[PDB]
């Protein structure tokens, strides 16, 4: 079951961010038409400083759609009365 | 003032002195932009001078001509055209100024436009510099 491989979905993004967007971290991109958020993993990054402006270029790999509100709906498990 | 174009001992003097003459010179400047300070520039070298002449070759002995004994208009045209064709290195001088240098001909245009059979022309010249190859 490990050897199967499915369809690959990717994104190539250029925009403004901070120095925290580097290879090996997860990022979130919002879809404009449906207002849905998806989770991506960063595969390649590049930061440039020139002429007083700073831009980033990322190569993103799609993981899954972020669940509206909470997927498993984790609630803080507390007793009704503390004492 | 007089105007001469000479190729070794072969010399030609213009029969009608032009209404004006101008010399153009430029220098190259290299620009860079450094973060948070702005633009900077450095000297990069000087370019070659250029000069353009407009006048006519007369078909008769006028009162305002520089001298007497000049050739026919098309003789002058043929001589200058041959010089431009072979790419000769010539010497161009205007007396009573600081203009005395070696040049090469870039363009030559001539025309007739009235009932006098005079030939109007325009001549473009460019400064010439020889390259020095070092040896040991």
């Amino acid at each position: 079951d490990s050897e199967f491989n499915g369809i690959e979905k990717s994104c190539s993004l250029k925009g403004y961010g901070d120095v925290s967007c580097i290879t090996g971290r997860g990022v979130k991109v919002k879809d404009s038409y449906t207002k849905l958020v998806g989770l991506f993993y960063i595969d390649t990054d590049k930061h440039t400083w020139q002429n007083g402006e700073y831009q980033i270029e990322l190569e993103l790999n799609f993981q899954n759609l972020m669940d509206e509100k909470s997927a498993g709906q984790d609630e803080p498990k507390e007793e009704s009365n503390l004492g | 003032m007089e105007m001469w174009l000479r190729q070794a001992e072969d010399r030609f003097r213009f029969p009608v002195f032009p209404s004006s003459f101008s010399i153009n010179g430029k220098a190259a400047v290299n620009s860079s932009s450094i973060l948070k300070i702005g633009e900077i520039a450095t000297f990069g070298g000087v370019a070659l001078k250029s000069i353009s002449i407009s006048s006519f070759f007369p078909n008769k002995d006028y009162t305002f001509c520089d001298y007497t004994g000049f050739p026919s208009p098309y003789d002058c045209v043929n001589k200058i055209e041959k010089w431009m064709k072979e790419g000769f290195i010539l010497r161009f001088t205007i007396t009573e100024t600081n203009i005395n240098m070696e040049v090469i001909i870039e363009g030559f245009s001539y025309e007739e436009r009235d009932g006098t059979r005079d030939v109007y022309f325009t001549l473009d010249l460019k400064e010439y510099k020889r390259i020095k190859i070092p040896k040991v």
